[PDB]
RNA sequence: UUGACAUUGUGAAGAGUUUC
RNA sequence: GUUCUUUGUAAAGUGCCUUCGAAGAGUCGAGUUGUUUGGGAAUGCAGCUCUAAGUGGGUGGUAAAUUCCAUCUAAAGCUAA
RNA sequence: UUGACCUCAAAUCAGGUAGGAGUACCCGCUGAACUUAAGCAUAUCAAUAAGCGGAGGAAAAGAAACCAACCGGGAUUGCCUUAGUAACGGCGAGUGAAGCGGCAAAAGCUCAAAUUUGAAAUCUGGUACCUUCGGUGCCCGAGUUGUAAUUUGGAGAGGG
């Protein structure tokens, strides 16, 4: 197919084309709402390897945030406490940006359920994302086997739980050593290893 | 259990075991390890030395079983055979006929020389040993056999 | 695009309107490569009805 | 690899049987199929290059190769690929010199 | 505080740690609760015994090397070595691995072996309905042991060599120490002419 | 508040190959 | 355990020769900032800046350069006890 | 003039769905201080309590961009032990894991990237009928800016 010329297009993010192709594209989402409901995708290669399949049920979502530092939320640096917790300008949020955007469409639509997301855009102000969602009551989903397991009342905002690809990245799970700390739960290793276990004939 | 406790036998003496002077309040001298330089440097000396610094290398991510070399002397070496065995060999002596010794199937990782063991020829198979283990037992008139 | 790599293509026909526009912009640098006649023109929706479809882009 | 039956030296280990598995293509991820090369050199010379290119190239025309090498270290955070594209900045510019 | 002649501690309760306390007198009522799923599942099973067949394994690191341990599978190498494939083989009582690549002849031969007796030892009901119709166990563990080899003989004759197997030891050291020094060197002089 | 980086495009004119 | 159709000219699996054999990017990685960690010239996470490759890439718990080795194959995903 | 297309709207349109409650346990986010240090600001209490979002009957995690360096093992989770250890730290108070091994329980796998090209073979809906958690026909519609069949790297496809 032509998706891989596309990805390799892609995989190139300066040429004078994507430059070009970045400010029109930009300005529009700029000027559209916040978030609006897409015709279709932008990238749908990108969609297509994320399990986008162009059929009723599916569904873009385009999003915009507001790209910074997480300044606290601190009438006037008024934290009251130690120095050690009297910054407030240069903090960072944990959960990605994509994350938020994620949230922030699954708030605004609750019937369907997402599946994944996706850059498409940005610049200093913004970022831009594309994202993808299925309506479970669909009875093309749920008669398609294949995707229906999201029908189940599990999947539930799984963008809100930390489920999704940036979900389970921020979440830290991923194999091997460097996740020790915070790969099979961070609160679930936290309290098995500070817990105190104790048998009938004491060991 | 309770009832052999003091504190049955303090009821009614005021002030159960801790006086009324120096009486038992809440944590003086600070509490755990606090004053190991100040005012408890006399108990860290004394019966505590050495607590207080930095001192040689680091290692970073020690795996012990790197270093699992469980050890042994030619003082023992023998409880190995098993007993009902044991007189037969010792008593035959022989170098056309000596038993296999497998430490590491024992649950052993290096050989020592304390002891003295007899004049049997005997066959080893053993890794890392000692000079003097080895010289023993080529004056036992046995064998050893490197392994991994 | 199979046929074209494979060089079945007699003639390719590529309609200028479309978005993404990524999805087409290279096609005549690959009909170049191939030596096949291509050209641009106007209408995937006349396509469409080319196609007995809404639209069609090629 | 060939073992010595020593706890210990350079070859320590058993000396066993060394057989060969199959190989799992899993290994072969860096393939560079007939079919990617052509996609790959094809968007190339669509998308044409981008500045840090440029100036690396004007730069290897200039300044030699070494000053190429410290500006692609710091632009992209190492000294291999900093190596790797510069060699590809030599196969390409061999192509602009002689085609 | 401190106090006399003691030695010294590190307890690890400064944390709220009595919200979370786990005791189990449920050690018996888990212990009831594991025999009845054991014993219901077999009942439903089928007779299939309980637990998947699992290959004999070179036991990593070295504190281990010398064990053989019950790992997870059997390799494909060696299972169409026993002349079949690893789909067929899991709807038999059996366990597959892609891992684990063989390297070891003796392994091989072992698991092969292993298999080929389970496939001979074992009886398939037909795709149909009607066959022998029963008898159940529930092992798999044990009616195929994992032994050790028995890497030795009970006692062999001498063959003193004459030498030094400490000072074999000390020269390994001494090589693996100045491996790269003397191929330096030699590299050195090799390199200096011309 | 100040400097750099980005948003940030196309070019010209002029000052110490550059870069003000 | 019985009892009917008959899928079917359709599905699977199996051998040896041959051509091959697609493999996830504003991501990885790096720098910096903040936080967190047992993680120590930087464990993870996030913001900003830079931004890749395909005999390549990640890691191999001391930073950098050089040469070997070994092990996996990310950046999409489901899964009971 | 007529007819399409793309985009965006409206409708008490046909049918659907989300809200809130609860919240012992669970996934996240945000996030202190008293306290301890015999003072105290780092550090600790604590990656806790409080605050916010979202689930289930279990969740979550999970079939390796792994552990390792052995003769190598082989999804995940939990117990024992590793270990109060390596390491961290005003190297002060204090904190502090992971591999290996034993046991419990066990299960594997799907998408993308490929020309159906001698034939969209895919799917929602409506409607008549029926053996109705559904099914046949018909129609409308979606869809090639790609639904079906194949393959998922343990491989695998093409041909012979």
């Amino acid at each position: 197919g032509a998706y891989k010329y596309l990805e390799e297009l892609q995989r190139k993010k300066q040429s004078d084309v994507l430059r070009f192709l970045q400010r029109v594209r930009v300005w529009e989402y700029r000027q559209k709402n916040v978030i609006h409901r897409a015709a279709r995708p932008t990238r749908p290669d990108k969609a297509r390897r994320l399990g986008y399949k162009a059929k009723q049920g599916f569904v873009i979502y385009r999003v915009r945030v507001r790209r910074g530092n997480r300044k606290r939320p601190v009438p006037k640096g008024a934290t009251y406490g130690k120095p050690t917790n009297q910054g407030v300008n240069e903090l960072k949020y944990q959960r990605s940006l994509r994350a938020t955007a994620e949230e922030r469409v699954g708030r605004r639509a609750a019937n369907l359920r997402v599946l994944n997301s996706y850059w498409v855009n940005q610049d200093s102000t913004y970022k831009y994302f594309e994202v993808i969602l299925v309506d479970p009551q669909h009875k093309a989903i749920r008669r398609d086997a294949r995707y229906n397991w999201i029908c189940d009342p599990v999947h539930k905002h799984r963008e809100a739980r930390g489920l999704t690809a940036t979900g389970k990245k921020s979440r830290g799970i991923n194999k091997g050593h460097k996740f020790n700390n915070t790969k099979a739960g961070r609160r679930k290793t936290w309290k098995r290893q500070n817990t105190l276990s104790l048998w009938r004939y004491r060991k | 259990p309770s009832r052999f406790t003091k504190t049955r036998k303090h009821r009614g003496h005021v002030s159960a075991g801790k006086g009324r002077i120096g009486k038992h309040r809440k944590h003086p001298g600070g509490r755990g390890m606090a004053g190991g330089q100040h005012h408890h440097r006399i108990n860290m000396d004394k019966y505590h030395p050495g607590y207080f610094g930095k001192v040689g290398m680091r290692y970073f991510h020690k795996q012990q079983a790197h270093f699992w070399k469980p050890v042994l002397n030619l003082d023992k070496l023998w409880t190995l055979i098993p007993e009902d065995k044991r007189d037969q060999y010792l008593k035959s002596a022989s170098k056309e006929t000596a038993p296999v010794i497998d430490t590491l199937a024992a649950g052993y990782g290096k050989i020592l020389g304390k002891g003295r063991i007899p004049n049997v020829p005997v066959i080893v198979k053993a890794r890392f040993v000692s000079k003097l283990a080895e010289e023993k037992i080529r004056a036992a008139g046995g064998v050893v056999e490197l392994i991994a | 695009v199979a046929l074209i790599e494979n060089k079945k293509a007699k003639l390719v026909l590529i309609a200028n309107d479309v978005d993404p526009i990524e999805l087409v912009v290279f096609l005549p640098a690959l009909c170049k490569k191939m030596g096949v006649p291509y050209a641009i023109v106007k209408g995937k929706a006349r396509l469409g009805t080319l196609v007995n479809q809404k639209t069609s882009a090629v | 690899t060939v073992k010595t039956g020593i706890a210990i030296g350079l070859n320590k280990g058993k000396k066993v049987t060394s057989m060969t598995p199959a190989p799992k293509i899993s290994y072969k991820k860096g393939a560079a199929s007939n079919r990617t090369k052509f996609v790959r050199s094809l968007v190339r010379e669509i998308a044409g290059l981008s500045p840090y290119e440029r100036r690396l190239i004007d730069l290897i025309r200039n300044s030699g190769e070494k000053r190429a090498r410290k500006v692609a270290k710091k632009r992209l955070g190492s000294f291999t690929r900093a190596k790797a594209k510069v060699e590809e900045m030599n196969n390409i510019i061999a192509a602009s010199r002689r085609h | 505080a401190i106090s006399k002649n003691l030695p010294i501690l590190k307890n690890h309760f400064r944390k709220h740690w009595q919200e979370r306390v786990k005791v189990h007198f449920d050690q018996a009522g888990k212990k009831v609760s594991r025999r009845n799923a054991r014993a219901t599942r077999a009942a439903k099973i089928a007779p299939r015994p309980l637990d998947l067949l699992r290959p004999v394994v070179r036991a990593p690191t070295v504190k281990y090397n010398r064990k053989v341990r019950a790992g997870r599978g059997f390799t494909l190498a060696e299972v169409k070595a026993a002349g079949l494939t690893a789909a067929y083989a899991r709807t038999i009582g059996i366990a597959v691995d892609h891992r684990r690549q063989n390297r070891n002849q003796e392994i091989f031969d072992a698991n092969v072996q292993r298999l080929k007796e389970y496939q001979s030892k074992i009886i398939v009901f037909p795709r149909n309905g009607k066959a022998p119709e029963a008898e159940q166990v529930l092992s798999a563990a044990a009616t195929f042991p994992i032994a050790q080899p028995a890497t030795d003989v009970e006692a062999r004759a001498v063959q003193d060599n004459g030498e030094s197997a400490f000072r074999t030891l000390r020269l390994a050291r001494s090589e693996k120490k100045f491996r790269g020094i003397r191929e330096k060197r030699a590299r050195e002089k090799a390199e200096a002419e011309a």
